[PDB]
């Protein structure tokens, strides 16, 4: 009986530190692919605005053979 | 021992603080300063009131609370307002740029900025106690701090504090005084974002406040000042068997014990009575067995829903005032026979009551008349699930079309935690139908 | 502080921005000179939005005024209150772009955006918060409309998570007889529809009919045009420039009047051109929109609306309750509480009760229908084109701008039938 108050106890231990690092475990994946997520989006826009670079030295370049 | 931490979120969760705490110095007789001469030990104390607030050695009562907005509005009129000295500006945390009513701004761009000092001013606040019993978090719904920061800040809190408790203010959205057309999107993502890490949530269905406010106070246009003074009485109610003691006085844990069948199932439902214009109220006095009475009117409940179409796992009732036992079981005997309460078939029936002696408080210049006796009721009834349908329902018309989906993936969320989040409500809801169901 | 900063460009942008800069400095109680006279600190609360402070109690618009054409700088500055703007924030050019899109987007107007963007970045990077951005033009122009554009792309590249806004003025043959605007206003349109975060919609067209028809205005001049504008410019910026409930912002703005990222031109409304439920049948008429188009035409996606004055709250609840029951079919069901009301106390000069709307409507197609029409009866027959293959420009770009466009209006449709069930 002592055997099994040890095991309650130790039991009751596991589960809230397996839910703190689950939980800890859980948000560092959700913020890591969120950031990751965020930054292509944005990273995305800036490209379509450096084509829109590349096309406008292109319309010059053109002109430039009047 | 065993002190509070309260934490207030954005606007709707600041500015019913701001009502809170006016209350409860007025209950105590705490003054705007923080002193409270009826309070013989200067420095430090175990008195009841002590859950709410620390003290100064200079015999200042602090509230054990932290105001955290992502913009600066609205507590900058904490800063400057009537209860300023009140508050220790460390704990009057903002920043320079909201969530502009995005649950991933507030969860994620922004609130990721300003998250580390939020816990470290909570720390400070929970160094300072020597029994933590837990949190009570106020915030919105529908507002992309209340609803982002919130669940961000709440799944810091499981890690930071282990299981520590963790109880909710939630204010529901309502059309007549919503600010955003996302509202159901934030207040489902952040449900499912908090459901592990809540312990106890009471939510606030602003319709329903607003309707008690027009209905029974004759206010044409409530106001959040309106909805907010009445919020902060069943708040008040609430949290008054932690502020006060007495030998009739059951602690709102007791009451947990009854409200909570099932981790899930953590969502009571609060009615609170009476709400009388003073005009009203001048030479009609009502009773224990009336007030109880209203108990049982859906009008006066926080969250609208039909409990007499649904079925009770759990009823409590939170007197505070001139009320005795006797009175309450003669009125409790009555509403049986009279009312349609039916419970599941595997609880017990029977009601818990709590009585606070000191009666009600009004802050001047409100609308609610000064009365004998009040009561708050806490049940636990499948009826609450129809918040959920509603609001579920809104959201599934947004998202059928992908409507405004694209703000939230600019952030960095990805569609599979709408769904998800729209699942777990799913689950929720099918949670309170099978509760409901009797034993095989 | 949640600053913006106010970006004119051209002819138009600059004759709408400076009434626009009138208006609300009236309305704030600044003076020509940049002192405050005012009455309530109602005026003062969120005065950053527009206005810088300089010590000495001074308030400076945070506007930058652009053309390729010199003569617009003068007139700004001998117009009432051209002397509040800072000089440093004057960058005008030489040239003129002769309303040819090409040389305002590519050549002459490249050449001077950069000496824009300097202007820009002083007042940027001086703001507590920056909201974003807001530009004053006209599409059917050479510089407003093509460098317009070009400092739009500009601004994103260097603030990318900013709101850009415009009050975009679409060209009429009604007002404007020069020829080439429909390919003006395609160009632009393209560029907008993929870079502005939110555009409101100002048409000549719908300009014209309410000076001629509703106002019985013949001959109506741009003064008369542009003060349906100043009055719309400060309708709709009401809840950006004084406390109220709502707390408005440009990203508020755009998160709850845009579902999605394409559909964000707005048709604005106002009235009078009175009892409340008089306000708000005038303001849902389609004779008070300032876009050509028939509500009744299509389904609003989302409406923002406020209400200006004193009066009763109930009775505005009530009314704008009442004409989405009465007018259900025109609103879409899969969008729930997509009609939004706000109240600010001060009305605007001259008037004790006003209404203003702000509609993201299914019907703006028949706007860019008609701009279409206009743009497909020039170029299935290449006329001018040589003025933009002169600068560099390819013809295909002509082919993807009206491409773009017709997607646009599709799009527009393609919600307007869709259904909750
Ligand atoms: N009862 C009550 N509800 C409020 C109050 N203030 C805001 N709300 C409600 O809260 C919702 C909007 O969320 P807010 O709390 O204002 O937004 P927020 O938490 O500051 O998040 P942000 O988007 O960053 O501003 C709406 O449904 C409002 O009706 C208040 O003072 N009392
Ligand atoms: N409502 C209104 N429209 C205007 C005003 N001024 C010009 N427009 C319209 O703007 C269009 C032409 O654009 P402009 O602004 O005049 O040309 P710009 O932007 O200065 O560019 P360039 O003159 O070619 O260098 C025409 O269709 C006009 O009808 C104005 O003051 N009010
Ligand atoms: C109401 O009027 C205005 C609002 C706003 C605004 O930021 C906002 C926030 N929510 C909303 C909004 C819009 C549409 C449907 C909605 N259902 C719930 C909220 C909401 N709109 C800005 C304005 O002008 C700049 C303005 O004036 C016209
Ligand atoms: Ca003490
Ligand atoms: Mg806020």
């Amino acid at each position: 009986k002592r055997e099994h108050e040890r095991e309650v106890i130790q039991k009751a231990i596991e589960e809230n530190n397996n839910f703190i690092k689950m939980a800890k475990e859980k948000l560092a994946q959700k913020m890591e692919s969120n950031k990751e997520n965020r930054e292509a989006h944005l990273a995305a826009m800036l490209e379509r605005l450096q084509e829109k670079d590349k096309h406008a030295e292109e319309v010059r370049k053109n002109k430039e053979l009047k | 021992m065993r002190e509070c931490i309260s934490i207030h979120v954005g606007q709707a969760g600041v500015q019913i603080g701001n009502a809170c705490w006016e209350l409860y110095c007025l209950e105590h007789g705490i003054q705007p300063d923080g002193q409270m001469p009826s309070d013989k030990t200067i420095g430090g104390g175990d008195d009841s009131f002590n859950t709410f607030f620390s003290e100064t050695g200079a015999g200042k009562h602090v509230p054990r609370a932290v105001f955290v907005d992502l913009e600066p509005t609205v507590i900058d009129e904490v800063r400057t307002g009537t209860y300023r000295q009140l508050f220790h500006p460390e704990q009057l945390i903002t920043g320079k740029e909201d969530a502009a009513n995005n649950y991933a701004r507030g969860h994620y761009t922004i609130g990721k900025e300003i998250i580390d000092l939020v816990l470290d001013r909570i720390r400070k606040l929970a160094d300072q106690c020597t029994g933590l019993q837990g949190f009570l978090v106020f915030h919105s719904f529908g507002g992309g701090t209340g609803s982002g920061f919130t669940s961000l800040l709440m799944e810091r809190l499981s890690v930071d504090y282990g299981k520590k408790s963790k109880l909710e203010f939630s204010i529901y959205p309502a059309p007549q005084v919503s600010t955003a057309v996302v509202e159901p999107y934030n207040s489902i993502l952040t449900t499912h974002t908090t459901l592990e890490h809540s312990d106890c949530a009471f939510m606030v269905d602003n319709e329903a406040i607003y309707d008690i406010c027009r209905r029974n106070l004759d206010i044409e246009r409530p106001t959040y000042t309106n909805l907010n003074r009445l919020i902060s009485q069943i708040v008040s109610s609430i949290t008054a068997s932690l502020r006060f003691d007495g030998a009739l006085n059951v602690d709102l844990t007791e009451f947990q014990t009854n409200l909570v069948p099932y981790p899930r199932i953590h969502f009571p439902l609060a009615t609170y009575a009476p709400v009388i214009s003073a005009e009203k109220a001048y030479h009609e006095q009502l009773s224990v067995a009336e007030i109880t009475n209203a108990c049982f009117e859906p009008a006066n409940q926080m969250v609208k829903c039909d409990p007499r179409h649904g079925k009770y796992m759990a009823c409590c009732l939170l007197y505070r005032g001139d009320v005795v036992p006797k009175d309450v079981n003669a009125a409790i005997a009555t509403i049986k026979t009279k009312r349609s309460i039916q419970f599941v078939d595997w609880c017990p029936t029977g009601f818990k009551v709590g009585i606070n002696y000191q009666p009600p408080t009004v802050v001047p210049g409100g609308d609610l008349a000064k009365v004998q006796r009040a009561v708050c009721m806490l049940s636990n009834t499948t009826a609450i699930a129809e918040a959920w349908a509603r609001l579920d329902h809104k959201f599934d018309l947004m998202y059928a079309k992908r409507a405004f989906v694209h703000w939230y993936v600019g952030e960095g969320m990805e569609e599979g935690e709408f769904s998800e989040a729209r699942e777990d409500m799913a689950a929720l809801e099918k949670d309170y139908e099978e509760v409901g169901v009797d034993s095989v | 502080m949640r600053e913006i900063v106010h970006i004119q460009a051209g002819q138009c942008g600059n004759q709408i921005g400076a009434k626009f800069w009138e208006v609300i400095s009236d309305e704030h109680g600044i003076d020509p000179t940049g002192s405050y006279h005012g009455d309530s600190d109602l005026q003062l609360e969120r005065i950053n939005v527009y206005y810088n402070e300089a010590t000495g109690n001074k308030y400076v618009p945070r506007a930058i005024l652009v053309d390729l054409e010199p003569g617009t700088m003068d007139s700004v500055r001998s117009g009432p209150f051209g002397q509040i703007f800072r000089p440093d924030n004057f960058v005008f050019g030489q040239s003129g772009a002769g309303n040819n899109w090409a040389k305002g987007h590519y050549t002459e107007g490249a050449e001077l955006v950069d000496s824009v963007l300097d202007v820009v970045r002083k007042e940027s990077e001086s703001c507590d918060c920056l909201q974003g951005f807001q530009l004053t033009h006209s599409l059917g122009g050479g510089t407003g409309s093509g460098m317009g554009t070009l400092l739009i792309s500009k601004i994103r590249e260097e603030y990318p998570d900013r709101i850009m806004n415009t009050f975009s003025v679409m060209p009429s043959p009604k007002v404007s007889d020069t020829v080439v605007e429909p390919y003006n206003a395609t160009l632009s349109v393209h560029q907008l529809v993929e870079n502005t975060d939110e555009t409101y919609c100002i048409d000549n067209e719908a300009l014209y009919d309410i000076c001629f028809r509703t106002l019985k205005l013949t001959t109506p001049t741009y003064g008369d045009l542009n003060h349906l504008v100043s009055a719309t410019m400060s309708g709709v910026t009401t809840c950006l420039r004084f406390p109220g409930q709502l707390n408005a912002d440009l990203r508020k703005l755009a998160v709850n009047m845009v579902p999605f990222p394409r559909l964000h031109f707005f048709m604005p409304g106002f009235a009078p051109l009175l009892t409340v439920p008089e306000l708000t049948q005038q303001m849902f008429d389609s004779k008070n929109m300032m876009a050509a188009c028939d509500p009744r035409h299509g389904r609003y996606l989302t409406v923002a609306a406020i209400f200006r004055g004193r009066m009763s709250m109930k009775e505005v609840d009530e009314q704008m309750l009442n004409v989405q029951n009465k007018n259900s079919s025109y609103f879409v069901e899969w969008i729930p509480n997509n009609v939004k009301t706000a109240v600010c106390d001060i009305p605007p000069r001259g008037l004790k009760m006003s209404a203003t709307f702000i509609g993201n409507s299914t019907a703006i197609q028949e706007l860019f229908k008609r701009i279409s029409e206009q743009f497909t009866a020039m170029f299935r027959r290449k006329a001018f084109l040589h003025w933009y293959t002169g600068e560099g420009m390819d013809e295909m770009e002509f082919t993807e701008a009206e491409s773009n466009m017709n997607d646009l209006v599709s799009e527009y449709q393609q919600y307007q039938d869709a259904t909750a069930d």
